[PDB]
């Protein structure tokens, strides 16, 4: 995508000097109960060479769970990023909650976004398939995370639906080698986790580089603005 | 009609509160981050895993007495200076 006169100028407008205070896009927004939203401060993130914050990420998930429903492209729950710190810190219990009224099973796409200690990763968990992935754009191994996230899997269906999972039918995966990294820079680390969520919640291949980073950050910033993917 | 509400923080900690479930949560939040000397900006009070917002009103989240409201700090990697 080239870009518009006026996309461009909405786009600048958006990261250029205000009130870092100041509510630029809301979802679902006033009035509606809380209420993801993005400030001017979050927005900023996406300036190229910018780290995103959590704001930023769980904002553009969630356009991914509304995008899909809206294209006939698979069920998709997105968990916060908030949620798998939370877990593995303090348990099930802990985050028993976080899934009220929705029944996780009759999803087929789970995403996880991780953030860990400086750069941002992703898990997607299959249900179709059942099958865990972990993808990090520096390289990360993540049997650990995904083996704490299977087991909150075998937790959620014990408690909500009183049956076990049988976790022999379901197997972890790491990525090979050359099946995307970027190490260069843990900057784009959450540019490259919500791109591969883009791609994986589609079943598309990840077929995108690092060269094409910048571009994405500044469409990302209009997909927030006006709640649409591109 | 007050309810009893948890912040609990991730250092473990839990402050209660008793408030009017028609108040804006907003006059929860800054008592919370002025006695935890906390920057407003750098923290994100959460119901389940769901943003709270200033605005909001228990009521309006729909909470019950006794609940528990999470703070998480912002996570960010870095500074570009």
């Amino acid at each position: 995508l080239e870009l518009t006169e006026d996309m461009e100028k909405e786009i600048s407008n958006a990261l250029g000097h205000g009130p870092q205070d100041e509510i630029l896009s809301s979802a679902p927004p006033p009035p509606a109960k809380g209420g993801l939203r993005i400030t001017r401060g979050d927005i900023q993130t996406l300036k190229n060479y910018h780290w995103l914050n959590d704001e930023v990420i769980n904002f553009y998930m969630n356009l991914l769970v509304e995008r899909n429903k809206k294209q006939g492209y698979p069920a998709l729950h997105v968990f916060s990023t908030f949620f798998y710190p939370k877990l593995k810190s303090g348990g099930y219990q802990a985050v028993k909650r976080w899934t009220k009224g929705v029944n996780l099973f009759e999803q087929e796409i789970i995403l996880v976004p991780i953030h860990r200690k400086v750069h941002w990763s992703l898990v997607v968990i299959d249900l179709r398939k059942k099958c865990l992935k972990y993808l990090d754009s520096m390289g990360q191994k993540g049997h650990r995370i995904c083996e704490i996230l299977l087991q909150y899997l075998q937790d959620e269906s014990k408690t909500k639906r009183n049956s076990d999972l049988n976790l022999l039918e379901w197997t972890h995966h790491s990525m090979k080698p050359h099946e995307i990294p970027q190490q260069l820079n843990g900057s784009d680390s959450g540019m490259f986790t919500c791109k591969y969520a883009d791609y994986i919640s589609r079943d598309k291949p990840i077929t995108f580089t690092q060269h094409q980073m910048p571009l994405f950050r500044k469409k990302m910033v209009w997909e927030i603005l006006h709640q649409q993917l591109l | 009609d007050h309810i009893n509400l948890k912040v609990a923080g991730q250092d473990g900690s839990v402050v209660q509160f008793k408030i009017k479930r028609h108040t804006p949560l907003s006059k929860l939040m800054k008592a919370y981050c002025e006695r935890q000397g906390l920057s407003m900006r750098q923290i994100r009070f959460r119901f389940d895993g769901q943003p709270i917002n200033e605005t909001d009103t228990p009521a309006q989240l729909e909470m019950e007495d006794e609940d528990t409201i999470d703070v998480f700090q912002q996570q960010t990697g870095g500074v570009y200076l």
